[PDB]
RNA sequence: AUUAAAAAGGUAUUGUUGCCCACCAAUUUUUAUAAUAAAAAUAACGUGCAGUAAUUAAUAUAUUUAUAAAAAUAUAUUUUUUUUUUUU
RNA sequence: UAUACAAUUAUCAUAUUAAAUUGUUAAGUGCUGAUUUAACCAAUAAAAAUAUAAAUAAUUUUUAUUUGUUUUUAAACACCAUUAGGUA
């Protein structure tokens, strides 16, 4: 187990702060509680927010312009499940 | 006086009418001596008690 | 609670009379007691 | 206060076996028989040939549940 | 009421309801005076009886039909004896003399609060973790206690012949020659005597059972003592 | 409860040989509803045990 | 624990421990072992008021195993 | 605190391969634990956390060595650590923690520790009373450590100057010689190898002759003579003084001491019981007779004025 | 766990929030299977009358 | 302060 | 882990964020103290209302988790420091991680390994379990040939 | 005052209430119980669950008992224990009724096997309702139809007691007419 | 076509038209000689109804009020007669 | 007038080996207004939530000392007033 050190807090203060960045190729890791909470773009500003809270955020705040961010799907995981979700869509 | 005179292994503290006849006692002895401690302290708004104290002042002289 | 003490049965007249073996007459009997009076005339 | 309604009538849970116990009518009639003048009854001229088990005490007196008291009722 | 006649014999005084068992290991025969157990008479005496009473594993009185303590061990040493012989009911790998039983008075006290259900003074101490957080934390990959031959002193008796060495000889369930006395000045040979039987024992395990010239005269002695007893 | 007199009897028992043998069935003081935060520097806040006073 | 209390001694705790066994009606006794106590045991033995007495040879106590007779 | 240098020293006397090995792997990993004769117990190793020995610190990270070092330890951790480290100081070997001296020592910080602790918020009867209880205890052993030896005395009392600590309960019981009873009743009553403190040929008496022991010294030729503080010695050499100044005076100023002789000459006839009856002998006049001393006589007004 | 949650924030004051969600860990005493050690008595009245009126 | 029956005996009141 | 400290903070700019959390360092290194980890969350909604500058509830706020090893006497000032911060909204401390309830009494069980597996997360499943064993099999195939370089 | 109070959110002419409502409220964070209503379930019988639940659980009993009204400690403790000690009475008393049941459900059990014995197994299976006549799927179809009908557990929450409320109110969780100590 | 069918008490024995409570009133005794204080005995009066499951429960300590029993509060108890929830 | 308690459990003041003490959170409209109570009623009315592991049983408690009056925001609140409020 690495302690951060002095000199390297500011880098590992930045890439803790931009591990929500609000957008990724890859699914976003879950905090302490094992929620996915809302995906900040830099300077601090909320641009995306789970569908669970989208209501929520809507009537709170009305005019806050936030895009419902939706979870990476899995297709490296099984090529066959990305071919029937296709498929799916295709479909409608 | 004895107010747990209750008899061998009572599974209670003392006796109720056993104790009324204690807390009678107690109350008339704590009346009286509140009526007498009053009294004795009304002495003191007495006329001659203002005598008593104008003759202990004293003498203010410059 | 003012009542004194009662034994539940007797004490052994054998262990009554057994713990008897230092009182104050068999002291005067061993004759521990040094006099100094003059005793009985 | 409240007491139950029978409680003055209530056995003594200690000491309401040693009445019944085989023993005690034993050694009463042994003596009563052995007194002389006392016609012995068909019991006792029985049960002196075939005298009860010593070591059957009642839970009452044994105070401990896990106690197999009796061989018969084991 | 009984109690107010005799008071020697009984105690209605409440917080005395403990007794006066001499019966107990305690430092005082008052074991309402006593201050290392507590008793919970809510929940205790589910296999001794009343609540007051000494527990299984801490009795130190026994019946005639009730069996004692059992040894701890820590079969193996029974193949002497007979191979169907299955596991002695007297010989246990789990028994504590000194096991501390939860009690709600002593360990789970409510009585400063308003006795709700969600607080109340609590130990942990007296009975051990279940949490799984146990075994993850105390998980190694080195082998444990047994394997890395820690221990020095092994049994506290130098040798056992149930545990630490083989048994020998015939299994001995109610004490009777564990319990008995010597009729023999150099105590080889042992005697037991009821009211009318009298059992004699020789006592030579170091030699074999063998018998010299004074001890078989000692035991002719005793043979024809004790077959010439007036109630053998 | 006063038919199972002995058990709170233990109850106060252990209490009582926690708090050095001294108070017996006794509870500590009442406190105000805002005691530990209205109360000003050098007054006690959180109630101690009857003993400790 | 205190001055007004008796002072205890084993043989004291001895006897009262036996009659308490044979109140109750129990089998063995354990009870403590010095050279009084374990004489006294002896003895009982001897004049037949006592099954038997065996002295572990364990620094606190002995086992004394009493008899009954006709209940 | 740190561990004293002599437990390194000893080692490295007792076990040379050992010691020269760990010197030469001085900055490499180990893999055996050369310093298991070092640290005999847990508490011998209060250098860094969880009794961990400085030696196997070594092939690790300066990051886990400052987080095991002792910047990183609780109070209850320190309290520990230091009182390890003064009870190996006293310690007769590494196991002892029976004897007096570790006891004492022991209870002393602990002692200091809970004074601290009431000084900070003093509302815990409870910290009093087990105060109050860790200090008789200190007491006692101090006063069974006593016997045993003394020189411990003279190297650990000078802590701080203290050279008052056991002092004595109270007047009345110190009296009847009750503070002193303590050691009869430890058991330590007479055990101090007095041959060796001082000769003990001149310290008894001969039966034979009943004579003292300070007659057996002076016919020895010994002064067993405890040192003296000012007061004695004045009272002493004023008492030597005495027949010397006396000698002198009445050669040289007979004038007064004439007067003198004549007036104590006179003053034996006018007195009280001149004879050397049985009543003149007594020594203890009022306590000897009593009955006489409310009525006839006046001169004493209590009947008793000493211990008899 | 409950007094740290609440002082944090992830724990509300009155409720639970996952009430619905627990109970599938929550044992379900199922009336069609008897169990012979329920607390109710009704549970067992029902399938005495059950067996009685086959 | 003693209670004492003037109609009838106390000892014949008590011994119900 | 020594303590672990769980502070929710108003969702401010990334700059004033990273200017709290440098504050914070600066504050816990000049006590000579080290810090194990620090994982920062999302802006999570949390159940009770924490009133921000304009004293109205926001519900919103970050998760940082602080995991650190100080001294009793250094920790209560740095404690001090962080509560009286204006960023930080509130500020949970944990101390029963050394000695967890769950617990001759071996204290470098749990002091060696972080707050995490002490205190199980929601989201881990049983895939835990065999991810364990790995972990525990290669660590204790390589622990002793990479100790010994 | 407290929420609970006697006087909490009173209307009149000074009294302004406290705490902002709708939306993120006063309760935002102290509701106890929400649950979202849906059509075909009735909020009425939302509420009468609920309710239920409460009442069942014997909490609006001691929500009342310590809102209504000011209780010492020791009352407290001494109704606390004695309602403990009652249930644990009543749960000894109900296990003697449960045993017995269970030896009443053993007696019919036997009574069947008699009725099995002398009637045939056959038989009976066809009085319990075997599909034996069930010649084609529709006849065994009717009665699995009927079956799932039963199945169809409706909500067995039952009406809560009403509040009564005496003079100076004594007790204030009483619910029922009968007098209490 | 909605109904009878539970628990639950004498301090009274002269037994509620009962015991009992102080005050009021009347005689008198003991300690005391100090313009003292305190305590005790007594079948009928006067004011009441305090206690006796006894008409807003009782007990203990502290405060307070006063024609009197007592009453109200603060805290701690029940010699207060009692009513069923084993993860909805 | 002299002439044999108990010691196996006794409810009014005889406490003496015991782990305590300390955490800084919660709640903040003014709007056309009948809340509480048997009844009267008074003036913003909502609120203060964190534990365990750890301290030897002893031979001088002879020894410190200690047992619900403990002083301020609200809610409670005893003398007194009577149209009805004060007061831990
Ligand atoms: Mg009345």
């Amino acid at each position: 187990i690495n302690y951060v050190p002095h000199a390297q807090l500011r880098e590992h203060i930045d890439k803790e702060l931009d591990k929500y960045v609000a957008g990724k190729n890859e699914p976003y890791p879950l905090n302490f509680v094992g929620q996915m909470p809302f995906l900040e773009d830099g300077d601090g500003n909320i641009v995306e927010v789970p569908e669970s809270l989208l209501s929520n955020h809507m009537a709170e705040h009305p005019d806050s312009t936030a895009k419902p961010h939706e979870p990476h799907t899995s297709s490296s995981i099984s090529e066959a499940a990305a071919f029937e979700e296709r498929m799916l869509r295709a479909m409608v | 006086g004895q107010v747990t005179f209750g008899p061998r292994n009572y599974p209670y503290p003392s006796s109720r009418w056993l104790a009324r006849r204690f807390q009678m006692k107690k109350h008339r002895i704590i009346k009286r001596f509140r009526f007498r401690r009053y009294k004795l302290a009304a002495v003191a708004n007495l006329p001659f008690a203002k005598m008593i104290r104008v003759g202990m002042l004293p003498e203010l002289k410059s | 609670r003012s009542g004194k003490a009662r034994a539940f049965v007797f004490r052994d007249p054998s262990l009554r009379m057994m713990r008897a073996g230092s009182g104050y007459q068999q002291l005067r009997r061993m004759g521990m007691p040094m006099q100094v009076g003059m005793g009985w005339r | 206060y409240k007491m139950p309604k029978n409680m003055g009538v209530a056995p003594r849970f200690d000491t309401w076996n040693e009445k019944y116990e085989p023993w005690e009518h034993m050694k009463r009639m042994g003596r009563l028989v052995g007194t002389g003048f006392y016609i012995p009854p068909e019991w006792y001229n029985h049960f002196r040939m075939f005298p009860p088990i010593n070591h059957n005490f009642q839970q009452e007196k044994t105070l401990n549940p896990h106690n197999a008291s009796e061989p018969t009722q084991d | 009421p009984i109690e107010f006649r005799f008071y020697q014999r009984y105690a209605n005084h409440p917080n005395r309801q403990s007794g006066i068992q001499f019966l107990t290991h305690y430092n005082t025969h008052q074991r309402f005076r006593v201050n290392k157990d507590y008793i919970d008479y809510m929940h205790w005496g589910k296999e001794q009886g009343q609540a007051r009473l000494p527990h299984r594993h801490q009795r130190v009185a026994f019946d005639f039909n009730d069996q004692l303590h059992p040894t701890r061990i820590g079969y193996a040493w029974f193949a002497s004896q007979d191979p169907t012989f299955g596991h002695h009911p007297d010989l246990s790998s789990s028994f504590d003399p000194n096991y501390r039983v939860f009690s709600h008075p002593e360990h789970w006290n409510k009585m400063f609060t308003k006795r709700r259900p969600g607080e109340g003074d609590i130990d942990l101490s007296v009975l051990p973790s279940r949490s799984l957080l146990g075994p993850l934390m105390a998980h190694s990959d080195t082998k444990g206690i047994p394997y890395f031959k820690v221990d020095n002193r092994g049994h506290s008796n130098g040798r056992v012949p149930g545990v630490n060495a083989p048994f020998f000889g015939e299994f001995d369930q109610k004490m009777m020659q564990a319990m008995s006395r010597p009729l023999n000045a150099n105590r080889t040979i042992t005697g037991n005597d009821g009211r009318f039987s009298k059992t004699i024992m020789i006592n030579e395990p170091q030699c074999n059972q063998a018998l010299s010239a004074k001890t078989a005269s000692e035991l002719s002695k005793e043979i024809d003592k004790a077959t010439n007893a007036v109630y053998s | 409860p006063h038919d199972w007199r002995h058990f709170y009897a233990q109850e106060k028992l252990v209490r009582e040989r926690q708090q050095n043998g001294h108070a017996y069935g006794r509870r500590p003081k009442q406190f105000s509803f805002g005691a530990r935060y209205v109360k000003t520097d050098g007054y006690g806040k959180r109630p101690r045990l009857p003993y400790n006073k | 624990r205190r001055r007004e209390e008796n002072l205890y001694t084993p043989i004291y705790d001895f006897c009262h421990r036996i009659r308490e066994a044979t109140e109750q009606r129990k089998r063995f006794v354990v009870v403590p072992s010095t050279i009084e106590t374990r004489g006294c045991a002896r003895v009982m033995h001897d004049h037949g008021l006592v099954a038997g007495f065996r002295d572990f040879h364990n620094d606190r106590a002995f086992a004394v195993e009493l008899k009954y007779f006709q209940g | 605190v740190n561990i004293p240098e002599t437990r390194q020293m000893k080692f490295e006397e007792q076990h040379p391969l050992l010691a020269g090995a760990l010197r030469k792997l001085e900055g490499q990993p180990k893999g055996f634990p050369f310093w298991y004769r070092k640290y005999p117990t847990r508490r011998h190793a209060y250098e860094y956390r969880f009794s961990i020995p400085v030696e196997m610190l070594d092939g690790y990270n300066d990051d886990v060595k400052k987080a095991l070092s002792k910047g990183m330890m609780s109070i209850q951790e320190k309290q520990f650590a230091q009182e390890a480290m003064y009870m190996e100081r006293y310690a007769e070997h590494d196991f002892d923690t029976t004897s007096p001296a570790v006891l004492a020592v022991k209870r002393a910080l602990k002692c200091r520790v809970l004074r601290n602790h009431l000084l900070t918020n003093p509302h815990n009867n409870i910290i009093k009373t087990v105060l109050a209880n860790t200090e008789r205890k200190l007491n006692h052993a101090l006063r069974r450590l006593r016997k045993v030896d003394f020189k411990k005395y003279w190297e650990i009392i000078r802590d701080h100057d203290v050279q008052d600590i056991l002092q004595p309960p109270n007047l009345v019981t110190y009296r009847q010689g009750s503070y002193w009873k303590y050691d009869w009743n430890a058991g330590l009553a007479i055990s101090t190898n007095l041959a060796d403190v001082m000769d003990p040929r001149g310290l008894n008496g001969c039966v034979e002759t009943g004579r003292s022991r300070s007659e057996v010294a002076r016919d020895l030729g010994l002064s067993y003579t405890r040192p003296l503080h000012e007061n004695e010695k004045k009272q002493l050499s004023h008492q030597a003084v005495y027949y010397e100044r006396l000698a002198k005076f009445k050669m040289e100023q007979p004038e007064a001491a004439r007067a003198m002789e004549r007036e104590r000459f006179v003053r034996k006839f006018s007195g009280m019981f001149v004879k050397m009856d049985i009543r003149s002998g007594a020594p203890d006049f009022p306590s000897t007779y009593r009955r006489l001393l409310g009525t006839k006589v006046v001169r004493w007004a209590s009947k008793r004025h000493g211990p008899n | 766990a409950k007094a740290q949650a609440i002082r944090i924030g992830l724990y509300p004051r009155f409720g639970n929030p996952f009430w619905f969600r627990s109970q599938k860990f929550r044992p379900k005493a199922y009336q069609e299977n008897y169990d012979p050690t329920t607390y109710s008595t009704k549970r067992t009245v029902e399938h005495f009358a059950y067996n009685w009126v086959q | 302060l003693h209670q004492y029956p003037t109609a009838r005996h106390k000892s014949l009141v008590k011994d119900r | 882990v020594f303590y672990s400290f769980v502070l929710v903070m108003k969702p401010r700019q990334r700059r004033f964020t990273s200017q709290a959390l440098r504050e914070i360092g600066v504050a816990v290194y000049s006590n000579g103290g080290l810090i194990r980890s620090i994982t920062n969350e999302g802006i999570m909604r949390p159940y009770s209302r924490f009133r921000d500058a304009d004293n109205t509830p926001l519900t919103y706020a970050r998760y940082i988790i602080l995991q650190l090893d100080m001294g009793e006497e250094e920790m209560g000032k740095v404690d001090k420091i962080i509560r009286e911060h204006q960023d930080v909204l509130m500020a949970l401390k944990l101390n029963n991680l050394e000695r967890p309830v769950g617990i001759a009494y071996f204290p470098l069980d749990t002091f060696t390994r972080l707050e995490e597996e002490i205190n199980w997360s929601p989201q881990t499943s049983a895939d835990i379990y065999t991810q364990l064993e790995m972990n525990w099999k290669e660590f204790s195939r390589t622990r002793w040939s990479s100790f010994l370089r | 005052y407290m929420m609970y109070h006697r006087k909490a959110m009173g209307t009149m002419k000074y009294s302004k209430w406290k705490g902002a409502h709708g939306g993120i409220s006063h309760f935002y964070g102290r509701t106890p119980m929400v649950e979202e209503v849906r059509p075909n379930e009735p909020i009425t019988l939302v509420d009468r669950r609920i309710m239920h639940y409460v009442h069942h659980s014997r909490l609006r009993h001691f929500q009342l008992f310590r809102s209504y009204q000011e209780k010492s400690n020791s009352t407290e403790c001494k109704l606390r224990e004695g309602e403990m000690l009652r249930r644990r009475w009543h749960r000894r008393l109900q296990k003697s009724f449960i045993a017995f049941m269970q030896f009443k459900t053993m007696k019919v059990l036997e009574d069947q096997a008699r009725l099995v014995n002398t009637y045939g197994q056959a038989a009976v299976n066809a009085a319990l309702g075997d599909p034996w006549n069930a010649t084609d799927n529709v006849a065994r179809e009717r009665k699995s139809a009927a079956v799932r009908r039963q199945v169809r557990a409706l909500p067995m929450v039952n009406v809560v007691p009403k509040h009564v409320a005496t003079m100076k109110q004594i007790h204030n969780d009483r619910f029922n007419y009968r007098w209490r100590v």
